[PDB]
């Protein structure tokens, strides 16, 4: 495991490969080395993501989390990307939450760079999932 | 054009496992309930399954 405990940490993302990190954060802010940014609002409890340079992030609501994600970045085309974010919840639980942009308009193998990982932050690199489904 | 299902529409982020589902511009959003976290596929895209990190 790549062990970062750090406040930002990079990882080198390939189409048919994953990145995930389990960071401890409270509003994580990324962005990859050909068009994705997000910022995980953990505190507000909301995910905003953008693709491109300058664009607009799309909210995914966050069900109140303690601090523990794991954020996980995979690419199975070129523009084709997910996010996985995993967070422990302050409701006693857990929580987790993804996007996908089947089109952020990318090329294989980007550099991600995750900042905002505050402490406990632990990268891990995998290979892509399995089992295609979006609406583009 | 014929190549995707309709994200949401065709139950992707609605397993037996996950918690909510959210189409958006470029693809769509999944959300999972407390056992379960959401492992991404060899394309690009998301479900849930049972918590143990990245699925």
């Amino acid at each position: 495991k790549t062990e970062i405990h750090g406040d930002s940490t990079k990882a080198t993302l390939e189409e048919g490969q994953q990145l995930t990190l389990t960071f401890i954060s409270t509003k994580l802010d990324v962005a990859v080395g050909s068009c994705h940014s997000l910022v995980a609002n953990f505190l507000d409890g909301f995910l905003k993501f953008q693709t491109g340079s300058n664009s607009a992030f799309d909210v995914v609501e966050v069900e109140e989390p303690a601090g523990p994600a794991v954020l996980t970045i995979g690419l199975g085309h070129k523009g084709r990307l997910a996010v996985v974010l995993d967070y422990t919840r302050l409701n006693a639980a857990l929580g987790s939450a993804a996007y996908v942009v089947e089109d952020s308009g990318c090329s294989s193998s980007e550099e991600v760079s995750f900042q905002g990982v505050g402490s406990g932050a632990t990268l891990v690199v995998t290979t892509l999932g399995e089992s295609p489904t979006a609406v583009s | 054009l014929s190549e995707t299902p309709a994200a949401c529409s065709s139950n992707p982020c609605g397993p037996e496992a996950a918690g909510t589902c959210k189409e958006t511009n470029s693809g769509y959003i999944c959300r999972c309930n407390q056992g379960y976290r959401i492992s991404l596929d060899g394309t690009g895209n998301v479900t849930c399954i049972v918590r143990q990190e990245s699925g």
